[PDB]
């Protein structure tokens, strides 16, 4: 009953429940609604709080939509790139489970006012806003293999002057392209093409202009210049 | 209405969140000596809106270019600090008064005076034409402003010097949005 | 119900031993912000019961073969370590909370999600046909899983390599259970 509760103290109750909301666990007051996740706070709360709470929650919704990309895109029906892109996108969620641990401990001592929260999460509101834009531009147009590596070379060039969201999208591409580059090492120094899922740029067949054919979709758009010398 | 209650709401009006409501933040009793000092203090928060709307309206459309990002992403490093000051001021409210705020927030009444007037002089400029309209703010002489804007220029003019060092040593210009002053013909 | 009491029972649900009772571990008061994380954390036990049943049920019958015994054994060296974590974690309790367990047990929710899904893909496979169905989990790419399963295969290929190095240099195949792909006729 936060309506019949004092002003300066109920803020310390929201910042406790608010921390739980960042984790994604249903809180006491700041609850979640069934599914882009939309929340509800309370009908009877101070106007100068809800208008401030609703400014933080866009880091919860951008997390209830990245954890749902990790627990999904790790299946075997997607290839060896939509896997590594979902692992290197899981190391970050761990580093966000710590930045909410340091706050759960610094709040015990009373040193965490709501106005103090809106400052500490500023970097965790910008990182979780890049991973929640690749996880929606990889599912918009179904990408697996090469086309999910062309996207991570253009979403990394569009941020050519940010330097805080380019050191990130250069960590995803540098990690979501090792499995693609470990079969290329086998199709360069040798002739064997493993590629269990149909994702590599070159596919074999069963007098020789029809055996190996360049596939047009799965070209990483940064090997486009040498799409011929590879084959 | 106690003076402490005003100190509670003002620390929110510095952000946009509204006794003090929303172009002057008209406050609505109390003595005249209090309303006047609130009015000027509340108005500083209004400025913060004009600089926030730009870095939110233009962070939406994807047709602002590559320079218009390093500008819209350099108005944020000059806002996290304004969010650190609001952090410190709130920890002491648990003592500071109105006349004590005026000295605390006398300097960020200027940085929020140049930035809130730097985003209006360059409204429709995209590409290099924006890096040329945040350079027309350096001919000012004021040693406090000429050393602030001459830093935002050092970030906004980084993408421009990225095409230049590309179109000189490799001759491969690439800009889906027309920013570079070298226009190719298919 | 105190938060410390929940930290006492969860330390047991991680093993199978049940406030938290037994397919989800439905907990039965307390605030909603507590029940949700408990149900989320307890889903490590339900992954522990399934792997334990496969190693136990098949450690009973003597008609599982030589390769099958190695696979069951290969699932215990990857469980003593899960027995060491439960140990260190309990010592701290004698401070840790739910908001602190999630980071502690975020990694062993994955190893207990490959192993608990590696024993279902190979259910009725005995002999070499099992060493060929724990190799169809290496084509995954995930650098954390492909470096775990590619170790259980190393502890599942030893028996298959044993026969082969016997049926090549000495020509004396011996397997009461039919595992080797070279079947003799009396």
């Amino acid at each position: 009953l936060p309506g019949t509760l004092p002003l300066a103290s109920q803020e310390s109750a929201v910042v406790e429940d608010l921390l739980y909301v960042l984790v994604g666990v249903d809180g006491r007051y700041v609850s979640a609604q069934p599914l882009s996740r939309t929340f509800l706070v309370d009908p009877n709360l101070d106007l100068s709080i809800r208008e401030l709470v609703h400014r933080i929650l866009p880091v919860a919704a951008s997390y209830s939509a990245v954890t749902r990309f990790i627990e999904e895109k790790s299946s075997f029906e997607y290839g060896q790139v939509n896997h590594a892109l979902a692992a290197a996108m899981r190391t970050l969620v761990k580093e966000h489970l710590i930045l909410v641990s340091q706050l759960e401990q610094l709040h015990r001592q009373g040193l965490l006012s709501l106005q103090k929260l809106w400052f500490y999460i500023q970097p965790a509101m910008r990182t979780m806003d890049i991973l929640a834009s690749l996880a929606t531009s990889v599912d918009k147009g179904e990408c697996l293999g090469g086309s999910t590596l062309s996207l991570l070379h253009d979403r990394s060039f569009s941020y050519t002057g940010d330097s805080q969201a380019q050191e990130l999208c250069l960590y995803l591409t540098k990690a979501a392209s090792a499995p693609y580059f470990e079969v290329l090492e086998k199709w360069i120094y040798r002739g064997i093409i493993h590629d269990p899922y149909s994702e590599f740029m070159v596919e074999e067949h069963e007098y020789w202009d029809q055996r190996y054919t360049i596939v047009q979709q799965q070209i990483p758009s940064f090997l486009q210049k040498m799409a011929d010398k590879i084959l | 209405i106690t003076e402490a209650a005003l100190v509670r709401d003002i620390l929110y009006v510095f952000q946009g969140i509204d006794n003090i409501k929303m172009n002057c933040y008209k406050v609505e009793n109390l003595s005249r000596s209090l309303r006047d000092t609130a009015v000027r203090l509340s108005e500083l928060g209004w400025l913060h809106n004009k600089i926030r709307r730009y870095t939110d309206q233009r962070s939406l459309d994807r047709s602002f270019g590559l320079v218009g990002q390093s500008f819209c992403a350099a108005l944020h490093q000059e806002l996290r600090e304004y969010y650190r000051l609001l952090s410190v001021l709130h920890s002491q409210l648990q003592s500071l008064t109105l006349r004590r705020l005026l000295v605390w927030t006398y300097d960020p009444k200027i940085r929020l005076k140049t930035l809130a007037a730097l985003v209006d002089h360059c409204q429709g400029r995209k590409g290099g034409e924006l890096a040329s309209a945040v350079h027309a703010y350096t001919k000012t002489g004021d040693p406090y402003m000429r050393s602030l804007v001459q830093h935002i220029l050092s970030l906004v003019s980084h993408p421009v010097l990225s095409f230049l060092y590309r179109w000189i040593y490799d001759g491969e210009l690439e800009d889906t949005y027309h920013e570079f002053f070298v226009a190719s013909d298919p």
